[PDB]
């Protein structure tokens, strides 16, 4: 279940964000669309450099930095679900207790 | 008839161990050039061809084993004599005899195997030589080696028909839980800056629990008597 | 061997590998070979990889197939950490003697406390003769002379293996003592100490108090052999001294300086295309011989009228052209390059679309009339075009 | 069905063709996907990771 | 040698070597002290690098 759900979730995004994954030129630089997007309608506190995203390693072999990624996230959700599906339990307990 | 049989034993131990050591001296022979830089063809036909292989043939080997065993279920588990549950049990000592070895070759050879081929390459993706039998051969294996003692049990001895020992039910699915582990280890610092250990010993409780019922299916006689 | 598959821009815009030599592209067993070389540390250092603040030379070789016999990096022995400054050149060499049969292709190579592996120029090398007979050996300081391919091992086996044997015997003993069965079984009633009791005590004590003696003597006997010994050294070495002759970018009063003013790539393709701004600022006339990029060569026939010594691989012969008007001195010249090779795809530098920075790295070779070699550093934003034709 | 689940059963509750009905709604999503992925593989198929460093 | 209350001065120059150990952090953060046991004497003021 949990493997299923984390492959699924770039392939189910992919249709919406693709459309900004397109090339602009800028100044005699590459941007995509969403990296202006984000640029053109200022935001007071969000510099880039803040971003948190993908800005690339030696590590990286391939050609695989999705792929990876995504399989490296349904496997960790392996476990996220079996603590979140015991949470999902004591959460339903018809406990009743004396003292407060 | 006679309670030990042992013959199923051997078969898989001999079966296995042989199949290792051919794999073994294969990649004596074949890691050593032809599996050194990936974007070779003599790649593709002497590893690469080993993983494509593997896998659907594991997943299906597993599917079977399952569907298989419970298949001839004992429908009358209930039932079941004295010395055939002993019997039984014996045969499920067997089934851990071999998940035993299976669990040495995937966790300990092909896994410390793996250590050493780190400082031989540099890795031109996440399928080495010893990834393909590590990951996708080794550890599969033995899971699948899991699932079958896991569902032997259940499906003639009753105890794990009615039940599922938590001992078992860990030990059979605990493995899908190390590629969390022993894989994303190796992604460590690629896989890093956006950020003790559970492990799979639940084969003590597995021997605890057929023990009691040895105990059991001996009377007071062979017990406490036979052996004081 | 991994260098293809690294992201194509950062193989580019760190480590600059130039004048990469191999001593002897053939070798026997213990035949001391030496590989050596030049390497430029990119200005532009990209956020992706740390600080080569902290750094380690090594040569790229599927395990020991060659020993390394030392090494030498920014004119030091350096077997532990150093640092390389941002913008400056350093030399290296190492020293390697061969060790396995066979034909092995043997990169330099430095590696970055944050970063990983960057892999430079790699040649096939071929050893002959049988492992057997390698040897090195080394020296003591007490004078003496060990083989290193053999030292030691013995003692190693010769303490753990009794030990492993003593345990081994340990676990025995008991299995075969009580059982499994028995003694879980005595356990499950009552009792248990039926299982154990002294003298099963009498006996731990026994074997334990043998186990300490047989350790305090261990230890006493392997102090008397060997009453030398240090503590592993390790530790960043006092900082490195770059090359200073003669340029060497940014060095002495004669120099190019390279200005980089947009440029473009096929995709997918084989060329590149980009305007250079140079300058020069020596005294003499320069035609532009050679670009670098992850070690390979892109060269300019006119310049490289032949054609030098450089595995395969890795060496171009179109990194043409301009029209060879030597611009200079005095002169400030805005001059297009064209760079069309198969190695360009081959080596994946094509797949600079893929990179989350779309910007190139390395060196510009620009050469006299007579043999004078002047390096300017080039780097920027390329931008790719999209040809159809798979 | 919470009664149905709180009595002996359940399998009241589910039990295919409820199953058949999952296999089926789960086929057509990832086709629905495979194809919305096709799709817009097909429109905009040039592309590059967002620029960042 | 000193009274209570006699206003002694402890001075004196260092360098900064060179092939700073990895082992020690860089110094770009440091604290000037005397070395005493407690305070058997106040320190009134104190300066280095040209500053209190
Ligand atoms: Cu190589
Ligand atoms: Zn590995």
């Amino acid at each position: 279940g949990s493997l299923g759900w984390g492959l699924l979730f770039y392939p189910n995004n992919w249709p919406a964000i693709a459309a900004f994954h397109q090339a602009t030129e800028q100044h005699g630089q590459l941007m995509t669309l969403a990296d202006l997007i984000g640029f053109h309608f200022v935001r007071t506190s969000m510099p880039e450099y803040i971003r948190m995203v993908e800005r690339g390693t030696l590590r990286t072999f391939g050609k695989d930095v999705v792929p990876v990624a995504a399989f490296f996230s349904g496997f960790v959700s392996m476990m996220v679900y079996f603590l979140w599906w015991f949470m999902g339990r004591w959460y339903s307990t018809t406990k009743v207790i004396d003292t407060i | 008839e006679s309670v030990v049989d042992l013959r199923g034993m051997w078969i898989g131990l001999v079966l296995l161990n042989v199949f290792y050591l051919i794999v073994r001296i294969y990649e004596q022979v074949f890691g050593w050039r032809a599996g050194l830089d990936s974007f070779a063809p003599e790649f593709q036909t002497y590893w690469m061809s080993i993983l494509w292989t593997e896998i659907p043939l594991e997943l299906v080997s597993g599917l079977g084993l399952a569907g298989y065993l419970w298949k001839t279920r004992d429908r009358n588990v209930d039932a079941v004599t004295p010395r055939e549950e002993m019997r039984r049990l014996v045969v499920l000592v067997q089934w851990l005899v071999v998940y035993g070895i299976a669990i040495y070759w995937g966790a300990s050879f092909f896994t410390e195997q793996d250590g050493t081929w780190h400082m031989t390459v540099i890795r031109d993706t996440d399928f080495t030589p010893s990834h393909i039998i590590e990951f996708y051969m080794s550890y599969p294996i033995y899971s699948v080696i899991a699932v079958g003692a896991f569902f032997y049990a259940k499906t003639r001895i009753p105890y794990f028909a009615h039940g599922y020992s938590l001992a078992f039910l860990i030990v059979a699915i605990g493995p899908f839980m190390i590629i969390p582990n022993v894989g994303l280890n190796e992604w460590g610092h690629t896989f890093w800056f956006m950020e003790f250990g559970w492990m799979a010993l639940g084969v003590f409780g597995v021997v605890l629990q057929i023990l009691m019922r040895i105990h059991a299916l001996v009377g007071k006689e062979g017990v406490k008597l036979l052996t004081e | 061997h991994g260098e293809k598959s690294q992201q194509a821009f950062l193989r580019m815009r760190t480590l600059n590998w130039y004048d990469v030599q191999w001593s002897k592209t053939t070798v026997n067993v213990n035949e001391e070979m030496v590989l050596s070389g030049k390497v430029h540390v990119f200005s532009a250092w990209p956020q992706a990889v740390a600080n080569p603040r902290v750094s380690f030379l090594n040569a790229g070789e599927p395990g020991p197939v060659l020993v390394r016999t030392a090494q030498f990096i920014g004119e030091q022995f350096a077997p532990r950490s150093v640092s390389l400054e941002i913008g400056k050149d350093y030399a290296f060499s190492i020293n390697l003697r061969g060790r396995r049969a066979g034909r092995w292709h043997v990169h330099a190579q430095i590696n970055v406390e944050g970063g990983g592996p960057i892999i430079g120029p790699g040649q096939w090398i071929e050893i002959k003769g049988d492992m057997k007979d390698f040897t090195d050996p080394v020296t003591l300081l007490d004078g003496s002379t060990v083989d290193l391919e053999h030292y030691g091992i013995s003692r190693v086996y010769a303490w753990h293996l009794p030990w492993m044997a003593v345990g081994a015997a340990w676990i025995f003993f008991w299995f075969v003592r009580k059982g499994i069965i028995t003694s879980y079984i005595r356990v499950a009633e009552g009792k248990a100490d039926d299982v154990i009791g002294d003298d099963d005590r009498r006996i731990g004590a026994i074997v334990l108090a043998l186990t300490i003696l047989a350790t305090i003597v261990g230890y006493a006997v392997t102090n008397s052999t060997f009453p030398r010994t240090i503590p592993l050294q390790a530790g960043l070495q006092k900082p490195l001294t770059p090359i200073e002759t003669e340029g060497t970018v940014g060095v002495g009063k004669e120099n190019v300086t390279t200005e980089l003013n947009g440029g473009v790539y096929k995709v997918p393709g084989r060329e590149l295309t980009i305007n250079v701004k140079v300058k020069n600022n020596t005294s003499q006339p320069l035609r532009l011989g050679e670009y670098t990029a992850a070690g390979l060569r892109f060269l300019n026939p006119d310049v490289f009228t032949t054609k030098p010594d450089f595995p395969d691989y890795l060496l171009a012969d179109r990194g043409l052209s301009v029209d060879a008007t030597p611009i200079a001195p005095g002169e400030a010249k805005e001059i297009v390059v064209k760079i069309q090779d198969a190695r360009w795809d081959i080596e994946r530098l094509s797949d600079l679309a893929y990179d989350t920075d779309s910007q190139i790295g390395g060196l510009l070779f620009f050469f006299s009339p007579d043999g004078k070699r002047y390096a300017s550093e080039i780097g920027g934003p390329v931008i790719p075009k999209f040809v159809a034709g798979d």
